[PDB]
């Protein structure tokens, strides 16, 4: 069985082909970095425009890369949400009509479920149950995962997602949009403990997050200190260390509250090297295991969609001819289903 | 041939099929329902006409202008179908489709097409049909403020037919233009009126492969101001 997965939820066009026996047969990506860099954020209208330009040639490149023809595709899966309504509609309209013309089932996919299942594309995938730390640009959530579509929300951000927080602070540091990975490289050149940022919501018990207060602490440290490369790197490190320590403390609490020995980390921020190292470090001390996707499957991609597409197709999540997108879609709303990973 | 036409650029949702001699058409008002209605509409017209997607020679699509989302639904569906069934694509102007509609209804040969573009502007076009049925004026397509439409109207003469939502939004648009204006009785584009334009385009080999399909938005200043420097 093969599934063509389509990802167009934000500012990245991801196309992939997943074989349930052979694994991933193609993976294509177009990032809209250059388009949104000038504006310091994602302009939805420009994002939807670039998705139209890139969707079909990336479908074409993925069939060429895999040496596959139409008849080799068993189903078409597309991100139906969450994300930008305009961006989402491009992937979903192309995907639904392609499925119709190819005479194959169409699979609307939850983008956060794709992120959650991205470690299943690597060797030694996690077994159920596990705690999932979904940490991207749009979301920051803690989920108790007992199976496919059995997602209990343990905690979430009350304000800014860890992704937005990384991007907002990097903007203050003069870095271009999105600044999350650049702030990380800048942080590696900094002195440990030069500046100390707070670990928000770790004073009292609970699994909810807050990161807005960290931007404020960064702006106050920038204004009150030296303009040089070294002071900026120390600021970047104290910011990065504050986020990672907060995410680790919350994960510890989630694992202690659930009693689970498995931690899955996914979403764009799960590409962060300091976070991958700290969570791996914590899991070894607890005599548990950490699971993550390759850094390129942490950020928005088509591989996670063709995989979750394969899972939802075997579960029976098929769409009729209507095309529908959900800019907001809770992980709790997804139906319980079996996991046929073999 | 066989040409399938699709349009979702405005409040309307339409499908049409030219089965060589035969025209099967379906037009409906779809506010807030385009994505729910367009594929069942494509399937119905294929069922009705007794044609299969593989037996279609070209896919004609509403290239725009109009609603940004609407134009994209059109190109998105059309791209999916053309990629899936390996079909060439024909991008048809929604302003020219209305020009054709006015000719179909009452023989209008001189059409001033105006779509409400929102933001106080209209998508404007001056279309003139020759003896062989070709609409001249594709070069006049622009997103304009009513004062600039007035200026454009000052450089014209004679009798013209008005078509589109821009005349509905601005009924005094042609006031003191110095032209003779009659209602074209066309408010929205219909996929049925894309077919004769597309038949002509196919014959002339003015068809593109699915990767070359392009929308015509006319309005491109859609972003908030760029960062300082
Ligand atoms: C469309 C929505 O559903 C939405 N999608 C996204 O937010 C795009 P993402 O690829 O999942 O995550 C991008 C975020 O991940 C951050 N990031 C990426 N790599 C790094 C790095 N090494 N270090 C730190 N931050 C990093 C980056 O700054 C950015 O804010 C969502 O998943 O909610
Ligand atoms: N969330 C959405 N899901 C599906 N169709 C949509 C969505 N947003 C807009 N559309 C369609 O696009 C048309 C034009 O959108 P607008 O430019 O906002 O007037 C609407 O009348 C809807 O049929
Ligand atoms: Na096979
Ligand atoms: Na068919
Ligand atoms: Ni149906
Ligand atoms: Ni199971
Ligand atoms: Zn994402």
């Amino acid at each position: 069985m093969r599934v063509l997965g389509i990802e167009t939820s934000c500012d990245e066009t991801g196309i992939a082909i997943y074989d349930d026996e052979k694994g991933l047969l193609a993976n294509q990506l177009y990032s809209q970095v250059k388009l949104h860099a000038d504006y310091g954020g994602v302009v939805p209208e420009l994002a939807s425009r670039d998705h139209v330009r890139k969707t079909v040639p990336l479908i074409q490149a993925a069939l060429k890369e895999s040496g596959l023809t139409a008849k080799d595709i068993d189903a078409v899966a597309y991100t139906a949400g969450p994300g930008l309504v305009g961006a989402l509609l491009v992937g979903a309209t192309v995907g639904r009509s392609l499925a119709f013309a190819w005479d194959v089932p169409a699979i609307p996919v939850h983008h956060m479920e794709g992120h959650l299942l991205a470690p299943m594309l690597e060797d030694n995938p996690p077994e159920f149950p596990f705690v999932a730390l979904l940490v991207s640009g749009g979301h920051t959530q803690l989920i108790s995962v007992t199976g496919i579509g059995q997602y209990e929300l343990l905690g979430e951000s009350i304000d800014d997602a860890a992704g937005e927080a990384f991007d907002k602070t990097a903007k203050l540091l003069g870095l271009d949009y999105p600044g999350g990975p650049l702030l990380s490289k800048m942080a590696a050149q900094g002195t440990a403990g030069r500046f100390v940022f707070p670990r928000p919501m770790t004073d009292r018990p609970g699994l909810d997050f807050s990161f807005s207060g960290l931007k404020t602490f960064a702006a106050n440290t920038i204004r009150d200190n030296g303009t040089d490369d070294q002071t900026r790197a120390d600021i970047a490190r104290a910011f990065e260390d504050a986020v990672v320590d907060t995410l680790m403390i919350k994960c510890k609490r989630a694992l202690d509250q659930t009693g689970f020995k498995r931690l899955v980390m996914a979403g764009g921020v799960s590409a962060n090297r300091t976070l991958r190292a700290k969570l791996a470090e914590m899991m070894k001390k607890r005599r548990g295991e950490v699971f993550y996707a390759r850094p390129e499957f942490c950020t928005d991609n088509g591989a996670m969609i063709a995989y979750a597409g394969m899972v939802r197709f075997k579960a029976g999540a098929t769409a009729d001819l209507g095309v529908s997108v959900r800019p907001r879609w809770p992980l709790a709303e997804l139906p319980a289903a079996h996991h046929h990973h073999h | 041939m066989r040409i399938l036409a699709i349009d979702t650029a405005t409040e309307a949702c339409s499908v049409a099929l030219w089965n060589d001699g035969t025209v099967n058409a379906h037009f409906e008002l779809c506010p807030r329902e385009h994505t729910q209605r367009i594929l069942p509409m494509v399937q119905d017209i294929l069922t009705t006409s007794g044609t299969s997607l593989t037996d279609i020679n070209a896919l004609a699509y509403g290239r725009g202008p109009g609603s940004f989302t609407g134009v994209r639904i059109g190109i998105g569906i059309a791209q999916g179908l053309a990629l899936g069934a390996e079909l060439p694509m024909i991008g048809v102007s929604t302003l020219m489709t209305m020009a054709q509609g006015a000719w179909r209804k009452n023989g209008a040969t001189r059409v001033l097409a105006a779509i409400d573009a929102r933001m106080g502007e209209v998508y404007w076009a001056e279309y003139q049909r020759d003896e062989n049925g070709i609409w001249h004026g594709e070069e006049t397509e622009a997103v304009l403020k009513p004062e600039i439409v007035h200026e454009r109207m000052q450089q014209l003469s004679g009798e013209w037919v008005t078509v589109g939502t821009g005349w509905q939004a601005w009924p005094d648009l042609g006031k003191e233009s110095g032209l003779v204006l009659r209602d074209g009785e066309v408010l929205l584009p219909a996929a049925e009126d894309m077919l004769p334009i597309a038949c002509q385009m196919f014959a002339e080999g003015k068809t593109v492969a699915v990767e070359h399909a392009e929308p015509v938005y006319l309005r491109n200043n859609v972003a908030w101001k760029k960062l300082p420097g």
